[PDB]
RNA sequence: ACCAUAGUAGGCCUAAAAGCAGCCAUCAAUUGAGAAAGCGUUAAAGCUCAACAAAUUCACCAACAUAAUCCCAAAAACUAAU
C-alpha cells in the first residue's frame, strides 16, 4: 500500500509517495484453479450482507470499494459484493470505515433507527399512503435480487419482496 | 449448467496470426536496425503543426530523418533482438532519429535550441550511450582526426 | 494537458523536470513532462522555460516549479502516478493566485 | 546475444576489457615491432 | 472582370512548349528536350484509373494505405445518423 | 494502433428504376358495393404468406397482428423516401393495397338496421409478414436507425431486422426449443389432451402450440 | 427542467446521473436540456 | 490575429469585394495593400491567379508572402482551355502530355507547402496528376499536334452545343 | 484520454458556394488524417468526430401522471417441505 505526503516547510511544498507492507493472500486455496478470488476459496452463493470478515477485504479505508480492475472479482460477482457493502453500512455494520469530521460529530441528531436488509436508500423512497388491495398490492421491498442465487437450507425460495 | 464457464480455467487459447501491416513494420524495424549506424531515441512531444514540420526540414538539412513506431510491434521485435537495453526507454511515448555517417553536432545544437525536447538515450554503432554519453560523443573528434592522433601518441 | 490550459499556466514562473529514462519509475515523471510541455500550455506565457534534465544514474526522477508568488513546489515522483502529479500541480495554481 | 548495460558518468570507473587487452598485446612487442607496427599503420591510415 | 489571361491555342506550340509554366513577363517558353532525356519514373504512374482494393497486395502498404482509406468511408457512412 | 479490419464491399447489387415507394391508393379502383362479415381469422395465427425475403436484405418484421389502413401507408411512404438515398437505396411494398371495407354506422343511434355504410379500407397482416423490404448497397446498422422510427409507429409491435438477423432469432428459437429442461409443454399437452384440458382451449391452439393468443405473439413462449 | 417520459442526449455536454430514485439529464452548456423522467 | 488566405491578381488589388470586406475587417486599409502587394511583384503578369498568405497583427499591421500559383490555372493554360469541365469523368475537358505535368513539378517544387517538406519530385507530379483527376483534364503518355487538334474540334463542337443549351435553359426558366 | 498539418477557394455552380445549397468527381503530401461525419459563417474563420501515437475492467438493449366519506387483516427475506 502506498500513501501520499504533502510536507509545507517555508514557502517549499514536498510531495512523496512511501510504500508501507501490505498482507498477502493465504497460501492455499481450496479451489486453486478459480479464476476470480471469490469461487477460488469456495465462498460462490455462500456470502451474505453479514459477512463482514469477507466484505471488509474490498473496500477502502473511508467506505468506498475498489474498483474491479484491482480486485479481479468478475462482474457477476462484484455487483453483488458491491450491493452487499451498500447494505452493510446501512444495516450500521463497519463502524471505523466512515470519515473523520470532528465538526459534525458535536451537533447530534435523532438517535439512529436500526434496519437491516435495505435495498434503496433512506432519503429516496417514499412513504406507501395508497397501499392497495390483494390484487394490486405495492409491496415494500427486503434485500436485493442480486443475492437470490444463495444457498438456501431450508429449501423455501427468499421473499424478496414484503 | 453444474459450474458456470466463468470460474472455470480459460478454454486453449486460440492462436492469433499476424497480418501484413504487422509483418510489414516488423521488417521495416528491422531494416532500419540494420543499415543504419545511429541510432537516437527521443522523448516525443506534442508541439506546433508548422513548428514540427519545420523540425522535419532543418533535419533533412543535415539527413537526419525521424520515424515512429508503435510500442504493440516494437517491445516484442527488441526484446528478442540485440537491444533488448533500450526497452526501458520504450515504455511511454518516444521518438526515434535515423542517421548514416553519423555526426551528432549538428543534431544536439538543433535539440538544444528548443528546451523541452529530452534527449533520452540511443545506440551508435553498437554501442549504448546516455545524453552525457551523446555529448561526449559530440565534442569528440573525427576519425579521422582521432586516428591521426593515435600514431602521433604510438 | 487540457485541464492546464483551461487553468492559466501564466502564472508559473519556470518548471524544470529531472529524470533517469534508464530507470523504472521513471514513467510517472515521463508522462508529466509531455503533458506540462504541450502545445496549449506553451501557449500561456511565452517567458516561462520549460527544462527537461536527463541523467543516468540520478536515481531521482523530480519535479520542480516556481510560483509568481514565490514558492517553491518541489515532488519526487517515483511512486506518485502522472494523475496525482497534475492535480498536485492544477490545486497549487488556485490557492497562489 | 545482448548489448552493454550504459555505465553512467555519475560512477564512470569501468573501462572495456578489449582495450585493455590491447594495451598488453602492444606491451608485449619489441621495439623492431613497434616500427614495423607504426609503418603499417602510416601505410593504412 | 478578373478573368485568366489568353491562353495559345496552336496545336503545334503547345505539343512542343509548356505555356502556362512559364508564368514571368521577362521569362520564355521552356522548350520540350527529348524524352530519352526524361527521367523513367515519369513514364511509369499509373495514368489511368486508380488501383482498386485486389490489384494490391498484402505485403505492400499501398493495400493498408487505401484499406486504411476505406475504414474512413464505411464509418462515415454509419455516422450519418448523428443527433448531435 | 488498432487492426485494419476489412470493410464489406457491395458491387453486386444493382438499383432498380425508381427505387422509391410507390404511391398506394386510399381506394381500390373497382369499390366493393357489397359488404362483407369482419373475419378476425385474418389476423389470429401465424402468417403464411410473405414470410421470406425475395430481392432486398433489409426489412420491417411484424411481430404481432394488426389493421394497416392508408394513414399507416403514408407515414411509411413518407419517412423512407425523405430519409434514405435513392443512389444506394430502393424499397419495395410486401403488403397490397387497401381492400377490406370496414364499415361504420352513423353516430347516436339504436342497435338494428342492418350493416352501416363502408367507411375506409384496411389491409390485415398476420405476425411474422414482413411490411417493407429494402435493400441497397449500404450496410444494417444505416438502414436500421430509420426503419425503428417507421416500425415503433406501426399498430403491431415490429421491428427492424435483416437476412442475418432473422436467421439468427429463427435459429435461437429451435435450440431454446430443443434443450428445454421441463417436461412439460403446451405442444405435449394440448395434442394429447392431458386433465381434459381441450375443454378450456380452443381448437386452433392445436396448431398456435400455445405461442398465439388472439392478435398477440409471444415469442418467449416455448 | 421538462418532466418527460424516455430521456436522449440532446447534446453531446449531457450527462445522465441517477438522483432520488429517478434518473436526470443534466446539461452545462445549455441549460434547456435539463430532463427529469417520471 | 489571425491568417487570411486570399487568391489576388499580380498587382491588381481592388480596394472592394473579395479583399475589401475580408481584409478590412480585421482593422487593415486597402490603400496599403495597394502599394505593398502591387509592389511586391512586378514581374508577374495581372490575371494570373496567386494563393497569398496575409498575416495580421495586433497592432493593425500586416506581412505578406507570396506562394506558387494554383494548379487550376496552370493545367488549364496548358490544355488550352479556359474552364474546367462541368461533368468531371463523364466528359474530358483538356489534354496534356507529360512534359506539362512534369514541367510544373520544379515550378510548385518551390513553393512554401511542398518546398517546406522536401517533398521528392515524384510527389508533386502526382499531386498534380490527382488534381487533374477532379480537374477533368486528362493526362496523356504521348501525343503530337494533330491528335490535340482532333480534341480541339470535338470540345468546340460540345462547348458549343452546351453554351447554346444554357441560353434556351435561362430563357425557360425566365418565362415559365 | 490524446490529437490535428499538403496540393486545394478540386471542377462546376452562385451576388459570394474556401470539407460543409446543389451538380460532378472523390484522386493526392506526410508513419499518420475522409475533396468530409456534425456544429458554425452572408461567404470565411473557428469548435468537434474519423486517421497518428499513447493506451487497454466492462458497456446491444431494457425509464411512462391523476378522483372525489377514511389508507386498508396484522406481519414476516432461512432450524431441514412431493
Ligand atoms: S469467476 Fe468464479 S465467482 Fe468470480
Ligand atoms: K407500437
Ligand atoms: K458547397
Ligand atoms: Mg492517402
Ligand atoms: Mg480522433
Ligand atoms: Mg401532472
Ligand atoms: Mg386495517
Ligand atoms: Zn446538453
Amino acid at each position: 500500500f502506498r500513501e501520499v505526503v504533502e510536507i509545507l516547510d517555508g514557502k517549499t511544498t514536498i510531495i512523496e509517495g512511501r510504500i508501507t507492507e501490505t498482507p498477502q493472500e493465504s497460501p492455499n486455496p481450496p479451489n486453486p484453479t478459480g479464476q476470480c478470488p471469490i469461487c477460488r476459496w469456495n465462498l460462490k452463493h455462500k456470502y451474505n450482507y453479514e459477512d463482514v470478515l469477507l466484505l471488509s477485504q474490498f473496500i477502502r479505508p473511508h467506505g468506498g470499494m475498489l474498483p474491479r480492475r484491482i480486485t479481479g472479482l468478475c462482474q457477476e460477482e462484484h455487483l453483488k459484493i458491491e450491493e452487499c457493502v451498500k447494505m452493510a453500512h446501512r444495516a450500521g455494520l463497519l463502524p471505523n470505515h466512515r470519515p473523520k469530521l470532528p465538526e459534525g460529530f458535536v451537533p447530534k441528531s435523532k438517535p439512529r433507527l436500526n434496519r437491516y436488509l435495505t435495498r434503496w436508500s433512506p432519503r429516496s423512497v417514499k412513504p406507501i399512503y395508497n397501499k392497495g388491495h390483494r390484487w394490486n398490492k405495492v409491496r415494500m421491498p427486503v434485500g436485493s435480487p442480486l443475492l437470490k442465487d444463495n444457498v438456501s437450507y431450508s429449501g423455501r425460495p427468499l421473499l424478496l419482496y414484503h | 449448467p453444474t459450474i458456470n464457464p466463468r470460474c472455470l480455467p480459460p478454454p486453449p487459447t486460440p492462436p492469433q496470426e499476424e497480418t501484413g501491416l504487422v509483418r510489414l513494420l516488423r521488417r521495416e524495424i528491422a531494416a532500419v536496425f540494420r543499415d543504419n549506424r545511429m541510432i537516437a531515441v527521443c522523448q516525443h512531444v506534442a508541439l506546433s503543426a508548422e513548428d514540427k514540420l519545420l523540425l522535419r526540414h532543418q533535419l533533412r538539412k543535415h539527413k537526419i530523418l525521424m520515424k515512429i513506431f508503435p510500442n504493440q510491434v516494437l517491445k516484442p521485435f527488441l526484446e528478442e533482438s540485440k537491444y533488448q537495453n533500450l526497452l526501458p526507454l520504450f515504455v511511454g511515448h518516444n521518438l526515434l532519429l535515423v542517421s548514416e555517417e553519423p555526426k551528432v553536432k549538428e543534431m544536439v545544437r538543433i535539440l538544444k535550441g528548443i528546451p523541452f525536447l529530452p534527449l533520452l538515450g540511443g545506440c551508435i554503432d553498437d554501442t549504448i550511450l546516455s545524453r552525457q554519453g551523446f555529448i561526449n560523443y559530440s565534442k569528440l573528434p573525427s576519425l579521422a582526426l582521432v586516428q591521426g592522433e593515435l600514431v602521433g601518441g604510438l | 494537458a487540457a485541464a492546464l490550459a483551461r487553468l492559466g499556466l501564466r502564472a508559473v514562473k519556470q518548471v524544470r523536470v529531472q529524470f533517469c529514462p534508464f530507470e523504472k519509475n521513471v514513467e510517472s515523471t515521463r508522462t508529466f513532462l509531455q503533458a506540462v510541455s504541450s502545445e496549449k500550455v506553451r501557449c500561456t506565457n511565452l517567458n516561462c522555460s520549460v527544462i527537461a534534465d536527463v541523467r543516468h544514474d540520478g536515481s531521482e526522477p523530480c519535479v520542480d516549479v516556481l510560483f509568481g508568488d514565490g514558492h517553491r513546489l518541489i515532488m519526487r515522483g517515483a511512486h506518485l502516478t502522472a494523475q496525482e502529479m497534475l492535480t498536485a500541480f492544477a490545486s497549487h495554481i488556485q490557492a497562489r493566485g | 546475444e545482448a548489448l552493454a548495460g550504459a555505465p553512467l558518468d555519475n560512477a564512470p570507473k569501468e573501462y572495456p576489457p578489449k582495450i585493455q587487452q590491447l594495451v598488453q598485446d602492444i606491451a608485449s612487442l619489441t621495439l623492431l615491432e613497434i616500427s614495423d607496427l607504426n609503418e603499417l599503420l602510416k601505410k593504412t591510415l | 472582370a478578373l478573368k485568366d489571361p489568353e491562353v495559345c491555342t496552336d496545336p503545334f506550340r503547345l505539343t512542343t512548349h509548356a505555356m502556362g509554366v512559364n508564368i514571368y513577363k521577362e521569362g520564355q517558353d521552356v522548350v520540350l528536350k527529348p524524352d530519352s532525356e526524361y527521367p523513367e519514373w515519369l513514364f511509369e504512374m499509373n495514368v489511368g484509373p486508380p488501383k482498386k482494393l485486389e490489384e494490391l497486395d498484402p505485403e505492400t502498404r499501398e493495400y493498408w494505405r487505401l484499406l486504411r482509406k476505406h475504414n474512413i468511408w464505411r464509418h462515415n457512412r454509419l455516422s450519418k445518423n448523428r443527433k448531435f | 494502433f488498432k487492426t485494419l479490419l476489412p470493410v464489406p464491399t457491395f458491387e453486386d447489387v444493382a438499383i432498380p428504376e425508381k427505387p422509391k415507394l410507390r404511391f398506394v391508393e386510399r381506394v381500390p379502383l373497382v369499390p366493393k358495393v357489397r359488404r362483407e362479415r369482419k373475419n378476425l381469422s385474418d389476423i389470429r395465427g401465424p402468417s403464411t404468406e410473405a414470410t421470406e425475403f425475395t430481392e432486398g436484405r433489409f426489412a420491417i418484421l411484424a411481430l404481432g397482428g394488426g389493421y394497416l389502413h392508408w394513414g399507416h401507408f403514408e407515414m411509411m411512404r413518407l419517412t423512407i423516401n425523405r430519409s434514405m438515398d435513392p443512389k444506394n437505396m430502393f424499397a419495395l411494398w410486401r403488403v397490397p393495397a387497401p381492400f377490406k371495407p370496414i364499415t361504420r354506422k352513423g353516430m347516436g343511434q339504436r342497435m338494428g338496421g342492418g350493416k352501416g355504410a363502408i367507411d375506409h379500407y384496411v389491409t390485415p397482416v398476420k405476425a411474422g409478414r414482413l411490411i417493407v423490404e429494402m435493400g441497397g448497397r449500404c450496410e444494417f446498422k444505416e438502414v436500421q436507425g430509420f426503419l425503428d422510427l417507421v416500425a415503433h409507429k406501426l399498430p403491431f409491435p415490429a421491428k427492424a431486422v435483416s437476412r442475418e438477423t432473422l436467421e439468427k432469432m429463427r435459429k435461437d428459437q429451435e435450440e431454446r426449443e430443443r434443450n428445454n429442461q421441463n417436461p412439460w409443454t403446451f405442444e405435449r399437452i394440448a395434442t394429447a389432451n392431458m386433465l381434459g384440458i381441450r375443454k378450456v382451449l380452443s381448437p386452433y391452439d392445436l396448431t398456435h402450440k400455445g405461442r398465439y393468443w388472439g392478435k398477440f405473439y409471444t415469442p418467449e413462449r416455448v | 427542467f421538462k418532466t418527460k417520459g424516455v430521456l436522449k442526449k440532446r447534446c453531446r455536454d449531457c450527462y445522465l446521473v441517477k438522483r432520488r430514485g429517478r434518473w436526470f439529464i443534466y446539461c452545462k452548456t445549455n441549460p434547456k436540456h435539463k430532463q427529469r423522467q417520471m | 490575429s489571425g491568417m487570411i488566405r486570399a487568391i489576388v491578381r499580380a498587382g491588381q488589388a481592388r480596394p472592394g469585394p473579395p479583399l475589401g470586406p475580408i481584409l478590412g475587417q480585421r482593422g487593415v486599409s486597402i490603400n496599403q495593400f495597394c502599394k505593398e502587394f502591387n509592389e511586391k511583384t512586378k514581374d508577374i503578369k495581372e490575371g494570373i491567379p496567386l494563393p497569398t498568405k496575409i498575416f495580421v497583427k495586433p497592432d493593425r499591421t500586416f506581412e505578406i508572402k507570396i506562394g506558387q500559383p494554383t494548379v487550376s490555372y496552370f493545367l488549364k493554360a496548358a490544355a488550352g482551355i479556359e474552364k474546367g469541365a462541368r461533368h468531371t469523368g463523364k466528359e474530358v475537358a483538356g489534354l496534356v502530355t507529360l512534359k506539362h505535368v512534369y514541367e510544373i513539378a520544379r515550378v510548385k517544387a518551390q513553393d512554401d507547402a511542398f518546398a517546406l517538406q522536401d517533398v521528392p519530385l515524384s510527389s508533386v507530379v502526382r499531386s498534380i496528376i490527382g488534381s487533374a483527376r477532379s480537374l477533368g483534364i486528362r493526362v496523356v503518355k504521348d501525343l503530337s499536334s494533330e491528335e490535340l487538334a482532333a480534341f480541339q474540334k470535338e470540345r468546340a463542337l460540345f462547348l458549343a452545343a452546351q453554351r447554346e443549351a444554357d441560353l434556351a435553359a435561362q430563357a425557360e426558366a425566365a418565362k415559365k
